[PDB]
């Protein structure tokens, strides 16, 4: 219940250089 | 090309 | 990878390269999905058509790695093989159907900064995000080009394709257990698994809890990112039921 949950990003309140893109293409 | 791995590792 | 980037530091913390004892070598890339699994396509261990037949005492699993050739003390683990499971009706011999197989450690392995385990979707999650024109993730230290390497691990976002339009750029054989993703030929853009990035890990991370899952298997492809032509993914929820029976019953 902790997957999916990278240490040195969302754990860490971070986002990485490209992560935007993919939330981008949801929303069209 | 790949650097050696542990001895152990094997 | 074709056209992506370095893999940022810890982005991809369940990415597992898979690793040939002798002659040392990288066969495949492979996801962690908790201490003692790894999950990989099927054809990376088996594949009559070039005597591949691997046994788990002919390979080795390099978890929590960022460089491709270098031996990264300290951060990097290396796993043995318990056992290996190919799923039953992996159609090798036409057009790589139910190209998956799980590989259990012989010992947990230890997450941290560069290990961690990545979900596995549900019938809902996939539901909402596997979609035509979403978007995914793709990593590996597969070739940057069809016919050098990459020093570091690399990374593309990939947009998925409708259905017809998959089944419409090849003679092969398409089954509802894979689907394809990459950019047309018109949207203007390139980018692509390749060489190496077998057994790779395609995810997306869900808006909704903010976490990421694992959607695809890199599977096969005609070539590297050319023109008209998409990459095809193992669809891992649809299978899933399939993970489930062989990790319940052989330990977890």
């Amino acid at each position: 219940a902790d997957c999916g949950l990278r240490p040195l990003f969302e754990k860490k309140s971070l986002e990485d250089k490209t992560e935007r893109e993919l939330l981008e293409s949801y929303i069209d | 090309d790949f650097e050696e791995i542990p001895g152990e590792y094997l | 990878i074709v056209e992506g980037s370095d893999a940022e530091i810890g982005m991809s913390p369940w990415q597992v390269m898979l690793f040939r004892k002798s002659p040392q070598e990288l066969l495949c890339g492979a996801s962690l999905i908790s201490d003692r699994w790894v999950l990989t396509a099927a054809h990376c261990l088996l594949y009559p058509p070039w005597d591949k037949n691997f046994t788990e005492n002919d390979l080795l699993v390099r978890i929590g790695k960022h460089s491709r050739t270098r031996y990264e003390r300290n951060i990097e683990k290396i796993s043995m093989l318990e056992k290996i499971y190919i799923h039953p009706r992996y159609n090798w011999r036409e057009n790589l159907d139910r190209d998956i197989a799980l590989m259990k450690l012989k010992k947990p392995v230890a997450f941290s900064d560069y290990i961690h385990p990545v979900c596995l979707p549900d019938r809902e999650t996939a539901a909402s995000l596997l979609q035509a024109g979403y978007k995914g993730r793709v990593t590996g230290w597969g070739n940057l080009k069809e016919t050098g390497q990459p020093s570091v691990l690399q990374v593309v976002n990939l947009p998925i394709v409708e259905r017809p339009v998959c089944k419409d750029s090849t003679r092969i054989r398409i089954t509802d257990n894979m689907f394809c993703a990459g950019y047309k030929p018109d949207e203007g853009k390139r980018g692509d698994a390749c060489e190496g990035d077998s057994g790779g890990p395609f995810v997306m991370k869900s808006p909704f809890n903010n976490r990421w899952y694992q959607m695809g298997i890199v599977s096969w492809g005609e070539g590297c990112a050319r023109k008209g032509k998409y990459g095809f993914y193992t669809h891992v929820f649809r299978l899933k039921k399939w993970i489930q029976k062989v990790i319940d019953q052989f330990g977890e």
